């Protein structure tokens, strides 16, 4: 079985 | 705040300009289970147990740090470009097992109260620069949001032979040296 | 020197009685503010700091990603748990102990130094005994030392003053231990 993780949140701003 | 048996960070994960450079690990009560080499892209496990039973894939920690590289441009913006601040680092020197002369052992400089993340930490043998015979941990996450980090040299007590931890730092206006030696 | 800008993401697992109750907290931190976290007690991301709305607002909005997040307290916290189970919460190392003085002379004030090392598990009980007398004052301990490499230590320090023809030994008991391990010190 593989170990997970959590999952950063991507902000949305203006490249 | 939080009362619990056990707490893991199934991420502590880590990205900032100077470099640049980042940090991926996993911490389980306190303790580090691996970080990925993120040039290598490789999971390098800290433990033999761990190596033998578990397996973490390096592209997620890879992804999970383009992402923070992501959202920390978007918090350069919103902030106006608002600078980390340097903190003051605090160093202790003391031994792994009890010292008996001639019996190998290990010197832990433990390197608190660290930030930004980047620093050097180097030892001194009759203060002669030590090449071999020393590891460190990663950066291992604090919950005010500093890191700490640990550095091992392993050495041979003697009746001729003194030690000290040399510490660099942004926060410290000179190499900072935290001396140790057998009473 | 040169400036440095640092952004954090630290995603916390909260367990108490094995995987039934659990929390999730992640953590969104700019140099070291804290703007925005999911906290799944609350299950929404909240703003913490002005930093903050633009995100929280953003992910509660994208049902998916809200979704994803609070299933996370399953596909994750638990999930790696059980791996947990299977290694970190089996290793046993068992302790050394060794007793020192801090020179010692008879009639004269000393420090008696149990050191615990290299011991894993943190759970650890250490008693301090002058002959079959338990010592209940004079005790003095570090708090538990963490050594980065799996392992702790702890000094437990014992007020006393050498008189013929004590004996004090450290008695310590581990759940790497069987059997108690008994060290002991013995006055000239
Ligand atoms: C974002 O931060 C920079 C650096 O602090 C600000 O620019 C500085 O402004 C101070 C005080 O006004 C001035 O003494 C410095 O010369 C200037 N440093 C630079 C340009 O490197 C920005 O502030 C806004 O910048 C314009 C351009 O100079 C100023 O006309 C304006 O007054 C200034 N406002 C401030 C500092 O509050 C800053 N940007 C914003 C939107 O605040
Ligand atoms: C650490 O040492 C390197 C190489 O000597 C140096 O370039 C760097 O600036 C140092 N980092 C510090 C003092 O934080």
């Amino acid at each position: 079985v593989e170990e997970l993780y959590l999952v950063a949140g991507e902000e949305g701003c203006g490249g | 705040d939080i009362v619990a048996d056990h707490v893991a960070s199934y991420g502590v994960n880590l990205y900032q300009s100077y470099g640049p450079s980042g940090q991926y690990s996993h911490e389980f009560d306190g303790d580090e289970e691996f970080y990925v080499d993120l040039e290598r892209k490789e999971t390098v496990w800290q433990l033999p147990l761990f190596r033998r039973f578990r397996r973490f894939d390096p592209q997620f920690a890879l992804t999970n740090i383009a992402v923070l590289k992501h959202n920390l441009n978007c918090v350069i913006k919103r902030s106006n470009s608002t600078a980390a601040t340097n903190e003051v680092p605090e160093v202790t020197v003391f031994s792994k097992s009890p010292v008996t002369l001639g019996q190998p052992n290990t010197l832990i400089c433990l390197v608190d109260n660290i930030f930004p993340p980047v620093v050097n930490i180097t030892w001194l043998s009759n203060g002669h620069s030590v090449t071999e015979g020393v590891s460190e941990t990663s950066f291992l996450s604090k919950s005010d949001h500093s890191f700490f980090k640990i550095s091992y040299l392993t050495f041979l007590p003697s009746d001729d032979e003194i030690y000290d931890c040399k510490v660099e730092h942004w926060g410290l206006d000179e190499p900072l040296l935290k001396h140790w030696e057998p009473e | 020197s040169p400036e440095d800008f640092v952004y954090q993401f630290k995603g916390m697992c909260y367990f108490t009685n094995g995987t039934e109750r659990v929390r999730l907290v992640t953590r969104y931190i700019y140099n070291r503010e804290e703007y925005a976290r999911f906290d799944s007690d609350v299950g929404v991301y909240r703003a913490v700091t002005p930093l903050g709305p633009p995100a929280a607002e953003y992910w509660n909005s994208q049902k998916e990603v809200l979704e994803r997040t609070r299933a996370e307290l399953d596909t994750v916290c638990r999930h790696n748990y059980q791996l947990e189970l299977r290694t970190t919460l089996q290793r046993r190392v068992e302790p050394t102990v060794t007793i020192s003085p801090s020179t010692e002379a008879l009639n004269h004030h000393n420090l008696l130094v149990c050191s615990v090392t290299d011991f894993y598990p943190a759970q650890i009980k250490v008693r301090w005994f002058r002959n079959d007398q338990e010592e209940t004052t004079g005790v003095v301990s570090t708090p538990l030392i963490r050594n980065g490499d799996w392992t702790f230590q702890i000094l437990v320090m014992l007020e006393m003053t050498p008189q013929r023809g004590d004996v004090y030994t450290c008695h310590v008991e581990h759940p790497s231990l069987q059997n108690p391990i008994i060290v002991e010190w013995r006055a000239q």
